[PDB]
């Protein structure tokens, strides 16, 4: 059969912020970041990119825990601008992906 | 995307769903299955992209599978007031709190079918019991329609590509009616997780754009399996 995905574990005991990390290490970061640079530029409106960092300090709060920590916890830890992986963990709801 | 619930013929449920999208030679590697651990045991499992926190297709083992796909209908605006003056939450967030929390099958397809979404969505819910299976058909307040299993009269099994069911498919993009006929052709006797790949390995319903094969049943919660496609 093709090969089976990658099997990693997340502990929902960790603090949401730390969550993700034990995985992401056994990844090149860079390869991340550059599937977001295709997917996003090839995609996203200016205008929206405006309207989500005008807004990051927001959708922070109003959209529920863990998810806002858990994302926040991955974009530091790859250097990445909250404001964009924000927009590619909303990509379904900004409708332009 | 395609995503199937079936029931054979020993009442055992089981679920499948081909992940279409683009930009595959960049996420196929970014496809992990995530075992979600809650004080060292596994809570649920899920398929996401590294770097997506979001669950398209999970797992809660003994209780129910859950799949998500894309239904296209509404206008941004509609999202976006959703999403900041009417505190509507994502869609591949809800899936994820209702392998966390739902209690069973029942209680899942209710925190599915009624939590108010930012868009719209088809949520393929599968159970452990028999006749538990259903094609959640949501608009952004509620369930536009329920599609439930009948194994009794016929129907132990429901597709669900993209579009509503009750209406016919567009004849540019009908993957459906290649599921129906792999699924009229395997029957309800031979069916399993490992026929319900090889129905999800049907061209169209495998095409150019999948990325991921991920096939379940939470009544077997050690078969999940997620592959990946032409990498
Ligand atoms: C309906 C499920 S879908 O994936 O095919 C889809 C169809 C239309 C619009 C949005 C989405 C969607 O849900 N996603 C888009 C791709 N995605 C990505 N996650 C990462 C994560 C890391 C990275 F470097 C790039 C990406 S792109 C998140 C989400 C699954
Ligand atoms: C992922 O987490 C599971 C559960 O915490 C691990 O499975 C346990 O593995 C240890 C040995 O490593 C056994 O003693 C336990 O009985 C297992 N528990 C269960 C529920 O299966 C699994 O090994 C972890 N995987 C990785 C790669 O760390
Ligand atoms: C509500 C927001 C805008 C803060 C965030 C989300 C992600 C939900 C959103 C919602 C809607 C949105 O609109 C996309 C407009 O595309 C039209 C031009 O092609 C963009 C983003
Ligand atoms: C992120 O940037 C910091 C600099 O503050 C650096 O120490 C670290 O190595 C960087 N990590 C990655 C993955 O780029
Ligand atoms: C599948 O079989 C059932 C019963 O034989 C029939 O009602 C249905 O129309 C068939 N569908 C296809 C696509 O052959
Ligand atoms: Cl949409
Ligand atoms: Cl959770
Ligand atoms: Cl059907």
């Amino acid at each position: 059969s093709p090969p089976a995905a990658p099997r990693f574990n997340v502990s929902l005991d960790s603090v949401p912020e730390l969550r993700w990390l034990p995985v992401l290490r056994h990844y090149d970061l860079d390869l991340v970041r550059a599937a977001m640079a295709q997917v996003i530029g090839d995609r996203v409106p200016k205008w929206v990119h405006v309207l989500i960092g005008k807004v990051v300090l927001e959708l922070e709060r109003f959209l529920p825990q863990p998810f806002t920590g858990e994302i926040r916890g991955m974009c530091d830890f790859m250097n990445l601008s909250l404001a964009d992986c924000l927009l590619v963990n909303l990509a379904y709801e900004s409708s332009v992906f | 995307c395609t995503s199937i619930v079936a029931q054979d013929s020993r009442g055992h449920i089981y679920h499948g769903r081909n992940l279409d999208y683009p930009f595959g030679n960049v996420l196929r590697k970014l496809t992990v299955d995530v075992q979600f651990l809650k004080n060292g045991q596994i809570a649920f499992t899920g398929t996401t992209f590294i770097g997506y926190v979001g669950l398209w297709t999970g797992q809660s083992p003994h209780k129910f599978t859950v799949s998500g796909d894309e239904r296209d209908k509404g206008w941004w605006w509609e999202n976006a007031i959703a999403a900041l003056f009417r505190r509507h939450i994502p869609v591949s967030w809800l899936i994820r709190a209702t392998l966390s929390e739902s209690e069973n099958f029942e209680a899942a397809v209710g925190k599915l079918a009624k939590t108010p979404l930012i868009a719209d969505v088809y949520y393929i819910v599968g159970g452990t019991s028999p006749r538990e299976g259903v094609v959640i058909t949501r608009n952004r307040d509620g369930p536009a329609d329920i599609w439930p299993l009948d194994p009794l009269n016929g129907a132990w099994f429901r597709v669900e590509t993209n579009y509503d069911h009750w209406k016919p498919a567009p004849k540019e993009d009908d993957r459906r009616t290649s599921a129906i006929k792999a699924l009229n052709a395997t029957g309800q006797a031979n069916l399993s997780l490992e026929a319900l790949f090889q129905i999800l390995s049907v061209v169209p319903v495998y095409n150019n754009f999948t990325i991921y094969t991920t096939v379940m049943s939470a009544g077997s919660p050690d078969k999940y399996m997620t592959r990946i496609r032409n990498p």
